[PDB]
């Protein structure tokens, strides 16, 4: 059984058992702005992350697929002979 | 110095503040509203000049006593023969809180009084040149850092130089362990 | 000024005016009104504090015993 | 990456807490328990990344105290012992937000029970990634904080109440 | 004409306004709060362009105008990296302190307004004037408008409460007022560059010590003397209390940073250690009482005194960090204590007519929002980090354990017992059960106005306390001129 | 070395750090004095947070045999936390000490 | 000036801070009164007094190394 | 997650005195704490087997008296570990 | 079955608006759109801050040593 | 079920549109590679110069107020 | 400090293997006590020397009574000497 409440309060998280109809709707939109963010996020640290050990050519590390200090020793690594 | 005769003194404030005393029941006899006589001055009013001699003597005795205890003229013995005076004022209420708290104000005044100055009289004068001394005092902005050490001291923050050779000798000294902190870096 | 005493001693099924505090509505209040309340220090009701300081005595004795 | 790990948590602590009205209850369970379960794949990588590569990630994004001689950074850095931590936090409170979609599902307010839970887990982030000393206080005070608001999440328990006060002030 | 007299002026002008504009029509008292709301705005504008024109690391003194007139008392007005941060605060909190007390005063009402923008002037002057007796001047012209902005607009024991601040303040302020006059005998003017230069005997300033210290601690105040803060901080009306607290509360933190640093530094450092006594004391015995109080904003006003004990105790360790630590504390109480009280005093007072915490449990049900900047503005009384109040509290604790180690672990006793008060009168209201049965019917949450102003003060004490170096940066070359003392390898260098 | 900014003319002291010689009347000059010890003392405690900063990228370079690498770095740092505190010019300008 | 909501002021709850308002009226220099005004004024503070004038300046941490000693007197 | 179950399952009741039975019941709930019991108490081969274990024989392997001390302590507190489990 | 979202915003029964009061107008375009006119200048107000000075020749002395690498 | 909706609000578009207007602002403001300031970073630098317009102005004052310090010594002290 | 080499070659199998023994020695012991002879504990909790170590451990060490008490009623008085007195 549900609780009884007053349904003139307004709360910033819903309340009491509050799921509005649109939910899907604004819950897709707020999934956009957040993963809009974290994008800028991830943007900042690939050129802003610093390391003094570099890694190995074939080890797997995804970060040589987005981190400029990383991608710019293996590009000049690859210039030899 | 010359030691001075507690007693005679005591006494001499007892007649001098009793005596004025002495005048004040008279005001209280003279307006007295009925046919009190003169002796009332002594039996209606007695004790209100028995207050006032109570505390004369006990101010300029124990002053006078204290000036002879520590050996020394100063502003001090004005507070101790002013916290004896104060005492007495508070037996004649019969209140312990009285005793404390006249004691205390009466005390403070007459240290306050000394320590000032004689104010009440002729303030003493320096005979000297005022254009100079208060120029003096505003021109000296530099001091001989021996000066400032004197009062404050070595130490708190004030690192004089030369004050780690010194504390080396301090430490030696207190504690008698040489002083050898470590390189902290494994070459030279 | 009435005994100074917790209203987690009182009842918790009379008819308070108040059930969650146990106070009736024009009671009289202890000046200590604000420790004594439901929302306060708790009393332990277990043993008086005499015997306690004995019993951590004999946990500390034996624990001594056994480093020994 | 390093830096996404840090935000995602408090990301969708403010859609749940501040926005539980737009989203609703399943909104903010999904969103909640989404986003803590990507910081989770991330971390798994960055235990890969650090810790089998003996590479560690220093991040530094601007100061927090700046006076003579104390100089404090927002700042991260990511060693061996970071993400052994991280491994265990980060499961345990994916896990536990899965297992929460269902032990509160009776309860009132499912969008600030969700909200304290991604709030707690970005402390826990913060207080192990931090490069000063300073900065690890900013999480261990945060999760004192989340701490008191979860023993006390039905705060019409005065029981609940006492314990609270209990935990704050320890 | 300087730029410094147009802070000045405009709330002259807008008094003008207030009692000229009924010759032009029965007018509405909504016209009257308009009026007077808009030129507190317009003080901030220019507070704001006079920051972005100062200057982060001059040792002159700032938008100064050349008088060359001399007289006896002239104004000399001169803004400082010390300085200015004082007159921002002013600035932002007195619009605050209006929109916050909007349909509460009810009466009286251009009164009211006259005597808030008469306020805003005179303590704007007392940052902004460049000598010590014309500092004394404004610290103690804010005594008359005082008694009657609580005699007219406060509460139950009104009275007594403006004799007690009117009373204390006066005599507090007269032993400062000797030790001003010897000053100025001694060096013939008060002026701060012809002081500064100045260094006066030893006795002397440990006779200007007592006396500029003797005022300060009646206007902390410290424990022994705080009687008039707990009855005025709290009979007073809400927009009283603001500036009270955040404001009038800081011209003697501002003041030893003028009158006892830089020109009595030998006294200063030698009874430092009576300081600390006195300062440890009142953050204990004001933290004991703290938690016994049954009165709500009389609960704030005491958080006051255990807040201000630790910015003194920073402003006397003689370290760049304990001086900057006292300012970012006395800013950070200045936005957290004035939204306690729009809390306490502006809110609850509006919707129950009581102060009293036995009335009040679990207004959470009711009253979400409230309960969010509640606890909010609770967690950095508390000195919780993410708050410009945590900063303030620990730079101003380690200069008092670096200076005097022994009392600053008596003052980091606070850390535990500041929170002990904060979250137990919060629990008492927000939470605690259930709503309350004293209350009949249902109390509305917060309206927009109320909403708006507690949203701006504590986004101020958020963010700031993110970045604090907002205001460390004008801090730091103008505080590294009030530190005392040498190194042996740095000093007297050829 | 690395060219000095324009920003660093304005503020550059022209005078040397000290109050020997110097006429207090003279505010210009006193105020210049005042400002020249200010600076010093502030460069000072900033070429400690710059050796503190090599210092730590050279500890996570090294990571296990930080113990042996760092070193010569950790002494400039040990003396400069000894050598500089900002202190102020307070003392300096109230009172006169000579070698001798 | 504004009419509030409704209460049930409690006549009992009331009086007590009508009490607690003037208790001040009613003190009395007892014995009992003097002990508790002498300790917490004078004897704490003077305690904390000595101790922070016999430590003054009696340790720094500053820069300290291995060999060398925190005492500074 | 496990204990968390089995007081859902009831009442929300907590009380040991009140439950019993209830192996049936609560299939899966009962194999996953004997999992974890099995683990707390570092049966061999559990992941406490590798971890608790290795801190008692390091304990008696620092050759001191406070060493042998907190290993005969710490186990006492083991075997009153297995007896609440 | 989840329950529909509800509430006074401001106490406006879902009937009537909110009135403005008086203090919304300065307070809205004055009051923030000061901070907010303050924030965007902030950002182009040069720093006249110690440390920026102090960092630049401290760096500079560094240089002599070989404490800092000198790009000359 | 119901179908009373919610708007996302005014408030989610000025948290949004005060996240967005951030990265905006602050992306034009950089200085750039390396110097070069900007067109309104040189008129800011511009208008607050005062290169020894504060300093030129307050050591006439102290002379001043330094002379009226030594003039009222020399009237106060005089001979009687 | 390093015991790594004592932990692995020092210690002997006893002290090695002996939380292993105990655990699978309580076990079967608890077990038989809690089900076979059900009747032991309440002679024990019935005892009053089992009265008093019974409600010494429920009791946590008496631990909160005492801080509550000894502690927190404290500084509540002393907060109440401070503000009547
Ligand atoms: C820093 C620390 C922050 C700590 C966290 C605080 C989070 C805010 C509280 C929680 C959210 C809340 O209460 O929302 C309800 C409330 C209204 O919710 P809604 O669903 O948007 O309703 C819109 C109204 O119907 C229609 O609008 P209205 O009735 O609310 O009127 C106000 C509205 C429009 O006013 C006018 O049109 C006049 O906005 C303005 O006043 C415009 C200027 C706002 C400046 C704020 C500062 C910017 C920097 O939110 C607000 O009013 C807050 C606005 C600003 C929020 C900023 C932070 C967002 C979260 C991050
Ligand atoms: C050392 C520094 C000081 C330590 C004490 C700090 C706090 C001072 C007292 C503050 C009390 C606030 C009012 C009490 C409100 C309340 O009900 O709180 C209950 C709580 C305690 O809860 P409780 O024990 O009353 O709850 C009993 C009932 N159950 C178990 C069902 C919930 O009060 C406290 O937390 C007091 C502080 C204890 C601090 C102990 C840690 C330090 C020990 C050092 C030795
Ligand atoms: C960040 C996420 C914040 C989530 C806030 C959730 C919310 O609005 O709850 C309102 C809730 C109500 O939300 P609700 O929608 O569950 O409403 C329930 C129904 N009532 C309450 C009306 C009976 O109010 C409270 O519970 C009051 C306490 C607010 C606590 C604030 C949490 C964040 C505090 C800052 C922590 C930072 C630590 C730094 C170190
Ligand atoms: C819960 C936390 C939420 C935080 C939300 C806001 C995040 C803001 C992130 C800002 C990132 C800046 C990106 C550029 C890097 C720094 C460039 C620079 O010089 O900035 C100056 C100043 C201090 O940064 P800096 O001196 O570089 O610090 C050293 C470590 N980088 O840096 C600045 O300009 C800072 C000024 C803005 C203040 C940020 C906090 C306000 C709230
Ligand atoms: C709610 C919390 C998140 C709020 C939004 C955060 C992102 C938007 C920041 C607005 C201000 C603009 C800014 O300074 O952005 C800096 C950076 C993105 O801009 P970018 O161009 O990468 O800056 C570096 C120079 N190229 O972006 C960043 O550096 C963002 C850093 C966010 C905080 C990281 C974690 C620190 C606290 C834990
Ligand atoms: C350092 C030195 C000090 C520390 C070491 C010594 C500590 C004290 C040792 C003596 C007391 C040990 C426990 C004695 C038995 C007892 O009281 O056990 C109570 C406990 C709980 O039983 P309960 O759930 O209340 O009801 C019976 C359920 N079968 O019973 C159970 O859990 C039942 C199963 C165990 C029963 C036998 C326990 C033997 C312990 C030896
Ligand atoms: C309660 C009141 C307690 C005392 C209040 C302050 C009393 C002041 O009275 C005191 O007199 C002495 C002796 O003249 C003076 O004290 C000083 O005088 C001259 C300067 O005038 C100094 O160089 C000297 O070192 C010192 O004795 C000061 O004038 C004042 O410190
Ligand atoms: C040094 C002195 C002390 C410093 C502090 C100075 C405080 C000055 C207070 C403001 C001046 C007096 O303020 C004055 O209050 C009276 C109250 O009768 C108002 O007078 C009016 O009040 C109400 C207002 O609705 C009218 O209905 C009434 O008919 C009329 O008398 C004036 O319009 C106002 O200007
Ligand atoms: C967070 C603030 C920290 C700073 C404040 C507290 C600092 C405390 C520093 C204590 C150590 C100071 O320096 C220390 O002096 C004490 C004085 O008894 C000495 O202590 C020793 O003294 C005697 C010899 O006199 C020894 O026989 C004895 O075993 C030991 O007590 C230490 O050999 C010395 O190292």
């Amino acid at each position: 059984p549900k609780i009884p409440y007053p349904k003139h309060v307004w709360s910033p998280a819903g309340g009491w058992y509050a799921q509005p109809a649109n939910w899907k709707q604004n819950t897709a939109i707020f999934g956009l702005v957040i993963f809009g963010i974290t994008a800028m996020v991830w943007k900042y640290s690939a050129e802003h992350e610093v390391r003094h050990k570099m890694p190995e050519p074939d080890r797997f590390y995804p970060s040589r697929y987005w981190v400029k200090q990383i991608k710019d020793y293996e590009r000049a690594q690859k210039e030899k002979q | 110095y010359h030691p001075k005769d507690a007693v005679h003194l005591g006494l001499k404030g007892a007649a001098v503040v009793g005596g004025i005393g002495l005048l004040f029941a008279a005001v209280r006899t003279s307006l007295a509203r009925k046919n009190v006589g003169p002796w009332a001055i002594f039996t209606r009013n007695g004790k209100l000049a028995a207050t006032f001699a109570a505390v004369g003597g006990a101010y300029d005795f124990t002053r006078a006593a204290a000036a002879n205890l520590r050996e020394k003229e100063d502003w001090v013995n004005n507070g101790i023969g002013g916290l004896f005076a104060g005492a007495t004022m508070g037996l004649t209420t019969g209140r312990i809180p009285r005793v404390l708290g006249f004691a205390a104000l009466t005390g403070v005044v007459l240290a306050t009084a000394e320590y000032a100055g004689s104010g009440l009289r002729g303030v003493f004068k320096r005979d000297v040149d005022e254009y100079e001394r208060k120029e003096f005092l505003r021109k000296n902005r530099r001091r001989p850092i021996e000066e400032t050490l004197a009062e404050i001291g070595e130490g708190r923050g004030i690192k004089p130089p030369g004050y780690y050779e010194r504390r080396a000798q301090r430490l030696k000294e207190k504690y008698g362990v040489d002083i050898n902190p470590v390189c902290a870096d494994p070459d030279q | 000024n009435p005994p100074r005493i917790k209203r987690q001693f009182r009842d918790p099924h009379a008819d308070w005016w108040d059930k969650q505090e146990r106070r009736n509505f024009g009671e009289p209040v202890h000046e200590d009104h604000d420790i004594l309340g439901m929302f306060s220090p708790y009393e332990y009701t277990w043993i008086t504090p005499g015997k306690g300081l004995f019993q951590i005595g004999l946990f500390i004795a034996s624990f001594l015993g056994l480093c020994y | 990456m390093y830096l996404s790990i840090i935000i995602l948590p408090l990301l969708g602590s403010v859609v749940s807490g501040f926005f539980g009205r737009k989203v609703g209850v399943s909104g903010a369970q999904l969103i909640t328990c989404s986003s803590v379960i990507i910081t989770t794949i991330l971390s798994i990588i960055a235990f890969f990344e650090v810790g089998f590569n003996n590479i560690p990630v220093t991040i530094n994004i601007f100061r927090w105290i700046d006076s003579e001689w104390f100089i404090i950074n927002w700042g991260f850095q990511y060693d061996s012992l970071t993400v052994s931590m991280l491994i265990p936090v980060l499961i345990i409170s994916s896990l536990v937000h899965i297992y929460s979609i269902s032990y509160m599902s009776s309860d009132p307010h499912n969008q600030r029970f969700f909200s304290y839970l991604s709030l707690f887990t970005f402390m826990m982030i913060i207080l192990v990634t931090a490069n000063n000393y300073l900065l690890m206080f900013v999480g261990w005070e945060g999760v004192g904080v989340c701490s008191y608001l979860l023993v006390s999440f039905w705060f019409t328990r005065i029981a609940a109440n006492q314990s609270s006060i209990s935990a704050f002030l320890t | 004409m300087s730029l410094l007299y147009v802070l000045l002026i405009i709330p002259i002008i807008g008094i003008f306004l207030i009692s000229t504009i009924d010759s032009f029509y029965f007018f509405n008292v909504s016209y009257y709060k308009k009026i007077a709301l808009i030129t507190t705005i317009l003080n901030l504008i220019v507070s704001l362009i006079i920051y972005i024109l100062f200057d982060f690391s001059n040792n002159q003194f700032q938008f100064i105008q050349e008088n060359l007139d001399l007289s006896f008392y002239d104004i000399y007005l001169g803004v400082d990296g010390v300085s200015i941060y004082f007159v921002l605060l002013t600035t932002i909190i007195m619009p605050i302190a209006l929109v916050s007390n909007w349909n509460s005063i009810t009466n009286n009402i251009k009164s009211y307004l006259i005597i808030m923008l008469l306020l805003e002037t005179l303590l704007l002057a007392v940052f902004l004037v460049l000598d010590v007796l014309l500092f004394y001047i404004f610290f103690e012209s804010i005594l008359p408008p005082l008694f009657i902005l609580i005699g007219l607009f406060g509460s139950s024991n009104k009275v007594r409460a403006s004799f007690y601040i009117f009373l204390y303040t006066l005599l507090g302020s007269l032993f400062l007022l000797l030790s001003i006059l010897t000053m100025s005998s001694i060096v013939g003017t008060t002026y701060f560059d012809v002081l500064l230069k100045s260094s006066f005997e030893y006795t002397t300033q440990l006779f200007l010590f007592f006396g500029i210290f003797i005022a300060f601690a009646v206007k902390t105040p410290v424990w022994g003397l705080n009687s008039w803060l707990l009855r005025a901080h709290v009979e007073s009306p809400l927009g009283g209390s603001i500036v009270l607290a955040a404001i009038v509360l800081k011209l003697s933190l501002y003041g030893v940073f003028r009158l006892i640093l830089p020109i009595l530094p030998q006294a200063s450092l030698n009874l430092t250690y009576i300081v600390y006594a006195i300062g440890a004391i009142t953050v204990l015995y004001a933290s004991f009482s703290t938690l016994r109080t049954v009165d709500v904003k009389e609960l704030i006003a005491y958080s006051s005194v255990a807040h201000a004990a630790i910015y003194l105790m920073g402003v006397f360790s003689n370290t760049i960090q304990g001086l900057e630590g006292a300012i970012l504390l006395g800013l950070a109480h200045g936005f957290v204590s004035s939204g306690l009280f729009i809390c306490a005093g502006g809110i609850l007072y509006d919707r129950t007519g009581t102060r009293l915490i036995y009335f009040f449990r679990g207004l959470t049900q009711i009253m979400p929002l409230f309960s969010l900047f509640f606890f909010i503005l609770c967690l950095g009384n508390a000195g919780t980090p993410l708050t410009l109040n945590f900063v303030g509290e620990f730079m101003s604790l380690y200069g008092t354990l670096e200076r005097l180690p022994i009392a600053g672990m008596l003052a980091s006793t606070s850390i535990i017992f500041s929170a002990a008060y904060s979250i137990y009168m919060y629990n008492r209201i927000a939470f605690g059960g259930s709503v309350s049965l004293y209350f009949i019917d249902c109390f509305r949450d917060l309206t927009k106005r109320e909403f708006f102003i507690l949203f701006t003060l504590v986004s101020f004490t958020v963010i700031l306390g993110i970045y604090p170096s907002f205001v460390l940066d004008g801090l730091h070359y103008n505080i590294s001129s009030v530190v005392y003392g040498i190194e042996p390898n740095a000093s007297y260098l050829t | 070395p690395t060219p000095e900014s324009e920003a660093f003319l304005a503020k550059k002291p022209q005078v040397p750090p000290t109050f020997d010689g110097v006429d207090y009347e003279d505010n210009k000059r006193l105020k210049q004095a005042q400002d020249a010890i200010i600076r010093e003392q502030w460069v000072q405690v900033m070429m400690g947070r710059l050796v503190r900063e090599e210092l730590s990228k050279c500890y996570y370079r090294e990571g296990v045999n930080h113990l042996e690498k760092c070193g010569k770095l950790r002494e400039r740092y040990l003396q400069l936390l000894a050598n500089a505190k900002v202190k102020g010019y307070l003392f300096e300008q109230q009172n006169y000490w000579s070698k001798e | 000036g504004l009419q509030h909501y409704k209460i049930a002021m409690d006549p009992a709850l009331v009086r007590l801070g009508s009490m607690i308002s003037n208790r001040y009226k009613y003190f009395r220099w007892t014995k009992r009164t003097a002990l508790v005004s002498f300790m917490y004024v004078v004897v704490v503070p003077s305690t904390i007094g000595y101790l922070a004038y016999k430590t003054d300046g009696l340790w720094d941490l500053r820069a300290k190394r291995r060999g060398d000693l925190i005492s500074e007197r | 997650l496990g204990a968390g179950s089995v007081i859902h399952a009831v009442a929300d009741n907590q009380d040991f005195r009140k439950f019993g039975g209830l192996i049936s019941y609560l299939p899966l709930t009962y194999s996953v704490m004997l999992i974890a019991s099995l683990s707390l108490v570092a049966f061999p081969f559990m992941t406490g087997f590798y971890s608790k274990d290795f801190i008692l024989e390091s304990a008696y392997g620092q050759f001191s008296f406070s060493g042998v001390a907190v290993y005969i302590i710490a186990t006492i507190g083991a075997i009153f570990t297995t007896l609440y489990s | 079955q989840y329950d529909p979202p509800t509430g006074w915003l401001w106490g406006v029964r879902p009937g009537e608006k909110y009135q403005n009061e008086g203090w919304e107008g300065p307070f809205f375009y004055g009051f923030w759109g000061s901070l907010i006119v303050f924030a965007i200048a902030y950002a182009y107000k040069p720093d006249t801050s110690i440390q920026t000075w102090a960092l630049e020749e401290a760096r500079r002395r560094l240089e002599a040593e070989g404490i800092l690498e000198d790009p000359n | 079920g119901h179908n009373v909706e919610e708007p996302l609000g005014a408030a989610f578009y000025i948290a949004v549109g005060g996240i967005a207007s951030s990265f905006v602002i602050y992306n034009i403001s950089r200085p750039g590679p390396n110097g070069e300031p900007s067109s309104l970073h040189k008129w800011f630098s511009k208008i607050s110069d005062y290169k020894d317009e504060w300093e030129t102005r307050n050591t006439l004052m102290a002379a001043a107020l330094e002379q009226a310090a030594h003039d009222k010594h020399l009237l106060l002290t005089a001979e009687r | 400090h390093e015991i790594m080499i004592d932990t692995e070659f020092a210690v002997p199998v006893l002290f090695k293997l002996l939380p292993f023994i105990f655990t699978i020695s309580f076990s079967v012991i608890a077990l038989t006590l809690s089900e076979l002879l059900s009747e032991l504990v309440i002679y024990f909790k019935f005892s009053r020397f089992g009265y008093n170590i019974f409600g010494f451990f429920n009791q946590r060490f008496l631990i909160e009574f005492f801080y509550n008490k000894y502690i927190t009623n404290l500084i509540l008085n002393l907060g109440g000497q401070i503000t009547k007195i």
